[PDB]
Formats: C-alpha cells, structure tokens, sequence
C-alpha cells in the first residue's frame, strides 16, 4: 500500500464582455467592468447581472468543497484482499500474485 | 478558524451518531440475546413458530417471543405504529404491502426462508392434478402478472433543523432593535 | 432431446441436473417442490426559496424604514441584501444606520450557518447513491416494436430452451425478431454485451444473478428481481407414479427449513455488486442566467 | 363439484368486509374499468373469549379469492367458502391428556372434514407436507422485519 | 462481544499477560491423550474450530 474549470473559464470572459455590452446597452469603463468581473468570481441592470454572477459564484465553490470532502475522505481503495472470500482469489488472475513459502505450513 | 471549525462540526453533528440501526435481517447480535426493550415477535401458533421452533440456534429468541405473540397482523401493526413494539418478524409479502400502504411503516434489507404459497389439499384427492396444473397454467400466460397489477404491483437536507428558533430569534428580535433606536430617541 | 429423452422413455430415474419448470414440462413427469426462486430477467449494461423572498421583502421593508427614520439606501437594499448572503467581496455600499449594521448582522449570521446547511445538504447528495436504469420489464415499448426508437436494437437468447418455448406460447410476433439475431454460448452473451454487438439478453434470473457476481468491472446489472416475468422455481424432475417423491420433497422442505440450504446460497452464489456529473444541476445554473439575460431584454426598453 | 373452500382475514389478500344491509355487498369497480368480484362467506367475529357466536354472511375479496374464481374457472366446479372458527393458521400441538398431537386452525377444520382446499397465504415447511400434500406455489417470498 | 452500549473495552488484546491456552485435563498415565491431541489438531486444520 478543474475539468470543468475551462467551461467556467470561458462564461467568466463571456461575462466580462458582456458586462461592457449592456453598460454601452444601457443608458475608463474597460478598466472598470474588467476588474469587477475579475473580482467577483473570486472574492441598474449591470449590476443585476453581476448580483447574478455573484450568487453563481458560491455554489462554484460550494461544489468544489463539496467533492474535494467526498474526494479524500469516502475512496479508501479495496487495494487490500479482504482476506479468503476475495474474488481475485476464488477465481485469480495476474492481478493479485498470491503465494507462501515452497514446501511450508500453508501448503499442507 | 472559528467559523472554518464550526462549519465542519454543525455537518460532523449530523454525520458521527446517526440513528443508523439500519438491523435489515436475523444476524444482529442485540437480537440473538434480547433484552426488554427490542420488542419483536410474531402470529403465536404460525408457521413463524414452528420455523423458529426446529431450528436450534434460533431458539432463544423464541424464549423471547413466548412472552410476546400476538393473534392477528393487525393489531400488530398497530401495536409497532405506535410504538408499543420495538420490531415485527413477518412474511416478506405483507409487509411490503402494507409499508407501501403506510408509508410510517418500513421493510428493511434481509430475505431469508425463501418459500412459497401452497394449496392445502387432501393425499389422494382428484383435485390435485389439474389445480397443480392450472396454476403454472397462469404463471405461464400473464394472468398472475394481473393479478400482480391488481394488488401486488399497485402502489398508492431541509435546512431546518437547528434553526427554527434562531428563525423565532430573527422574527422577534426586530421589534428590540427598533426599541434601541427608541432608546436612541431618549440619547437626543 | 436431453435429459426428458432420458427420463420419459425409461432410461433415467430422475434429474438432479438444473431444470426450469414449465407447464408442458410438467404433463409428462412429476417434477419435485421447488426450493429456489428463479424467474427470468435480461442481462444489460420548494419552501426555503419563497420565504427567504419573504423575509428578503421584510428586511428591505426595515432597510426603506431606516431611511425613513433618518443615505442612499432608497431602493437599492436587494443589491446589498442578497449580495451578502454569498460574501462576494463586493463594494455595494457602506451603511451609515445603526439599524443597517444591526440587520446586517442578522442576516450574514443567518447566511453563514444557511450556506452551511447547503454544505451539509451537499454532503447529503453525496450519502444519496443513485443507480439509474432504462427499462421497466418484458412488456416495454423498447421489446415491442424495434422501430419504436430510431436505432433498431437487436435482443438474443439461448436456442431450443424454456424460454424460447414461453416466447413461442406467449408472444408470438415477438419471437420473429429474435430468429434472426440468435446466439449459443452463456459467456457469448457476455462477449456480445461487452463488444456492444447485441444490446439485450433475456435468461433466467437467477443464472445471471450468479455471472453478475462475476462480472469484470461490474459494469452488466440486470433489472429487478423478475417482477414482470415468468418467476419459477427450479425442481427435480421424476417418473410419474415413482414413489421417491414423497421422500424427495419433504427431504427438501427438511433441507430449507433449517438454514442448511442457506449455506448453499452462501457459498455458491456470489453476492459481490469522486468526480463531477451535475448536468441536471447545471442545466438549471445556465437557464437561470439564460432568464436572468432574457429579463435585459425587458429593461432595455423602459 | 363443491369444494369447500376455508381461509382466514389477510390483510393483502382476502379482504373481509361487512355486508352493507342484509347479506349484499358493495359492488365497487377498480380503477381499471373491472367490478371487484366479492364472494360472500361466512366466518365469526372474533376471539372466543369476546364473541361466543357472531357469524354473518359477509364479503370476501381480494387476491386469492380471484385465484379461486380463476380456478372454479377453469376447472368445472362450484364452491362455498367458509373461514376459520379462530385466529390461527395451524400448528402441532399436545392436547391435554391421552398422549396426542392435534392440528389447529385451517388443517384442524381440514383434517376434521369440514374442508376440502385450503386456499390462504399457506406457507410450505416440512411438517405440513408430512400431513397434507401441496402443489406448486404461485408467489414466493421470504421473512424480513418491519419498522418505523 | 454482546454488551449493549460498549461502553466497556479491554486493552488491545492482553499484551502483558501470560498468554496461554484452555485444553483438555487427563489423568497422568491415561492412554487417551494420544488420541485425544490428534483429533484436536485434525479440528483445528479442517477449520472446523
Ligand atoms: C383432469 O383433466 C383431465 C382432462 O382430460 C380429465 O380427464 C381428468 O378427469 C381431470 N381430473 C380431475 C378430476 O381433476
Ligand atoms: C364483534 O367483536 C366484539 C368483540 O369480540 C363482540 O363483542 C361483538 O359481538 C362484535 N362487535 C362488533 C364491533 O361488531
Ligand atoms: C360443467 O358443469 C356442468 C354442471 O355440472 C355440466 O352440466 C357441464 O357438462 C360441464 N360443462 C363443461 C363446460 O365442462
Ligand atoms: C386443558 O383444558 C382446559 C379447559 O378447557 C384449557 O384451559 C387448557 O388450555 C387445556 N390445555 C391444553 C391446551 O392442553
């Protein structure tokens, strides 16, 4: 004994163009909008869609706390036999090399 | 750290000492040596009684359940509905019934004594030939999955737990901190 | 042909090898009390929302009121209010009422254990093991017409067996699907599902309950336990008027009603069977933006 | 050609009501577009020390009164079902004196003539076959528990 | 091993102890013991005990 981390990398640049669109939409502005939605992803109708992309935010994390505590707590492996009622034993391949001393106690 | 150690725990509150009995069959040890307080038994005079009779490792807990059998399922289901018993060794069939009937009542894992529904019938009788007959007659054909459909296949986290006063605090403490602002007036 | 050959026409006593039991079966021999349950199967591969809203309107009701009292805190408090339920290290505004600060205290205290209860209903999703599966039993619309889905799938047995005969008595236009798309071996089966050649494969039950215990990666899982399906039980066949049945069964209703059969079970019948997948969730975090940037379209115009 | 049938109150299986004015049953559909086809039978009230004699014709349904329809059916016979004088299914029990076993309940009423087919959710152990032979079974199941 | 509430645990498994065995007592000089020894062993490696 992070995949779907450019998926997010992309709708945040989406957002931050998007951003600037609605605000030349709605009745330096590149500088501004561009660090805001650097900013909110990682701690009228602009700023509903950056409430918006705050409360999308959280549960990003939320998510990524959420597998990271199922990650390297619940898959201990079966790399362990689980002693004589081991199907790799009944029925062995190459997979579990099992074997005792030539000529020994086991044997017999 | 307080709150990173709090959040951990409120969730580890609901994780470590769980009603996870989860009992599921006839190997829980609690049960092989009864006290007082896991109440099971069973129809008194039943096949049960007789299953549980011959075999000799499960005679113990027939010493349990001369104490404690009852007459008719009914009653029985009433008695652990409202938890006068504590559990109901029965026939696999009507209890999954009747916990889909009542969903309070719950089947649980183990499926032992494989058996089934016999005919009770004379030695020689002349009605035993075509009856044994006509009933893989309908299993045969799709007249048993019927009256499967007519009985047997026919059916019928809250974030709320340790907050509902905390919700009562929120929904009271507002008129108190106007009362500050009352107090406040006083301060002017 | 087989064994009925053998025990019919007075060359054999009885069959203890493995045997369905069916109805034309049982006109010509006494078959004994069944003492395993064999059917047949195929082997394939609300409130929280609506009243934080409330207490959402409560709270910018007293947030309007502390403008009312004594600071452009006019309408603007829903940008503040939901802002801070996620802590998004966002200037929104800074309150200059002692009621503001004393409500906000209530409310991020309220949102801290709130998203930790969202934590703890996450790791309840993780408790929550789903195994889904596709087809209800024999009588589905899958079985029925193969031009029902648009790829027509191909669904094979074992030739000359119970099955093919219940088929035969049973469904008859189905049986002509199945002529075509045959195969012969019990691990045939298993090479053809793990090349994906042939999609179904209708048995007995309990046989494939056994090659389920054996199945490399687990990745073969049958549907149910037989519940739309024909649900026997394997017998030893015998001679009419032998008088060994009278023995033979009691000697089996000896053998179950004393966890000896039970034992058989154990040890001839294998009982053996961290990543991201919320496209159900995830479709409902790209509409609620996708309705959220369809409402632009409302404010534009006003 | 009338076979005395004998079962007991099971809860999925025969469904035991009382008759609506004198002897007539209320003839409900099922939600399938079919009549519930009751039978009427006869059977006491209750245990013997609270009713000594209540027996009135009543309506029994359900699954293996279907089962029974299915048969008489099938097979060219007329029936009249009774249920049993108690509560038990039957068991091997020492009466007291003369050194004897007896069988109670439904193979007591069978095994004294009074019936002749016992149909009932009748479980198939080793003492029963001794005394009364049975045919193959039509639903299998097990033994489990029930909790809350 | 059947206490309810376990709420009672020894210490690992008696590691300062004297760690001996339970056996069968005959009298000194009875022809018995021969017989007895092997078929105890026989019980023990057929995984019977
Ligand atoms: C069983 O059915 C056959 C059909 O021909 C008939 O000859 C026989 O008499 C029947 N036996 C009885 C009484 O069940
Ligand atoms: C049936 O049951 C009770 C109790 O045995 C008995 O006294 C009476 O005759 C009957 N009463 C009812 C509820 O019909
Ligand atoms: C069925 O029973 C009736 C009444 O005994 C008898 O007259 C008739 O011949 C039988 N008919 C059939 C369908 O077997
Ligand atoms: C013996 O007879 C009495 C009186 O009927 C009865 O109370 C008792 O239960 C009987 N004992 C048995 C069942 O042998």
């Amino acid at each position: 004994k992070s995949t779907l981390w450019l998926l997010v990398g992309l709708s945040v640049h989406v957002v931050a163009v998007m951003l600037y669109l609605l605000d030349r939409f709605s009745p330096l502005t590149l500088s501004s909008a561009m660090w805001f939605s650097w900013g909110v992803l990682l701690n009228f109708s602009a700023r509903i869609l950056g409430m918006v992309w705050a409360g999308f935010a959280m549960i990003i994390v939320a998510s990524y706390t959420a597998n990271l505590a199922a990650f390297l707590v619940l898959d201990r492996p079966e790399e362990r036999i689980t002693g004589i009622n081991d199907p790799r034993l009944r029925n062995p391949s190459d997979k579990f090399i099992y074997a005792t001393v030539k000529q020994s106690s086991v044997d017999i | 750290i307080i709150v990173a150690s709090y959040t951990a725990n409120l969730a580890a509150f609901l994780v470590l000492d769980r009603p996870e009995e989860r009992i599921t069959g006839i190997n829980d040890p609690r049960l092989r040596n009864p006290s007082d307080k896991f109440i099971y038994a069973t129809v008194k005079q039943s096949s049960v009684d007789i299953y549980f009779r011959r075999q000799v490792e499960l005679s113990t807990m027939y010493r349990h359940m001369e104490k404690h059998n009852y007459e008719s399922a009914a009653e029985a289901i009433q008695a652990v509905r409202d938890n006068k018993l504590h559990a109901f060794i029965w026939d696999s069939a009507v209890l999954e019934f009747e916990a889909s009937q009542k969903c309070d009542l719950v089947t649980t894992g183990e499926l032992f004594f494989r058996s089934g529904f016999g005919i009770g019938m004379r030695k020689d009788s002349p009605w035993k030939q075509n009856v044994s007959l006509s009933i893989l007659k309908s299993h045969e054909n799709g007249f048993m999955e019927d009256l499967d459909k007519t009985w047997v296949r026919y059916q019928e986290t809250l974030t709320f737990e340790n907050m509902a006063g905390v919700f009562m605090l929120v929904a009271g403490g507002i008129v108190a901190g106007i009362f500050l602002i009352f107090i406040e007036i006083a301060y002017k | 042909n087989g064994m009925i050959g053998e025990v019919v026409y007075q060359r054999a006593v009885m069959a203890v090898g493995s045997l369905t039991i069916n109805e034309e079966r049982s006109e010509v021999v006494d078959f004994s009390v069944p003492f395993v349950e064999t059917g047949i199967s195929v082997m394939v591969s609300a409130s929280v929302w609506v009243m934080m809203f409330v207490m959402l309107l409560i709270v910018s009701a007293i947030a309007v009121f502390v403008f009312e009292y004594f600071s452009f805190t006019i309408g603007k408090a829903i940008w503040l209010l939901w802002g801070l339920v996620f802590n998004n290290s966002v200037p929104v505004q800074n309150p200059k009422g002692t009621t503001s600060k004393i409500m906000v205290s209530v409310w991020a205290f309220f949102a801290v254990i709130f998203l930790a209860s969202y934590t703890a209903n996450l790791a309840a999703f993780m408790i929550q093991e789903e195994f889904v599966d596709q087809v209800t039993g024999l009588s589905d619309k899958k079985f029925q017409r193969p031009h029902d889905y648009s790829p027509p799938f191909r669904f094979g047995t074992v030739p000359a067996g119970s099955t093919e005969r219940n088929i035969r008595n049973n469904y008859p236009y189905m049986h002509q699907y199945m002529t075509r798309f045959n195969q012969r071996g019990v691990e045939d089966a298993l090479v053809s599902l793990k090349t994906g050649k042939l999609d179904a494969f209708i048995y007995d039950a309990a046989v494939l309950n056994y090659k389920a215990g054996r199945d490399e990666g687990c990745k073969l899982v049958t549907i149910g336990s037989g519940y739309i399906f024909a649900t026997t039980g394997y017998g030893i066949a015998l001679q009419k008027g032998s008088p060994w049945k009278r023995q033979i069964d009691l000697a089996l209703l000896q053998f179950v009603g004393d966890g000896e059969m039970e034992e058989l079970e154990t040890l001839w019948l294998t009982g053996i069977c961290s990543s991201q997948l919320d496209i159900d969730n995830m479709a409902g975090v790209f509409y609620m933006l996708a309705a959220a940037m369809a409402l632009s379209l409302i404010t534009f115009i006003w | 050609t009338r076979l005395k049938i004998v079962t007991i109150h099971q809860e999925p299986f025969v469904y035991v009501k009382p008759t609506m004015s004198d002897g007539t049953c209320k003839e409900e559909f099922t939600v399938n577009g079919d009549p519930v086809k009751k039978v009427i039978c006869t059977g006491p009230n209750d245990t013997s020390p609270g009713s000594p004699r209540h027996t009135v014709p009543q309506c029994c349904y359900g699954f293996c009164i279907d089962l029974l329809i299915k048969l008489a059916r099938t097979m060219n016979f007329t029936y009249e079902v009774h249920l049993v004088a108690d509560g038990k299914f039957g068991t091997q029990e020492r009466v007291n004196n003369s050194n004897k076993k007896e069988w109670n309940g439904m193979m007591g009423e069978l095994l004294s003539g009074q019936a002749d087919m016992i149909v009932a959710p009748l479980t198939i152990n080793n003492e029963r076959a001794q005394y009364i032979e049975f045919s193959k079974p039509f639903k299998y199941q097990g033994l489990t528990i029930l909790v809350k």
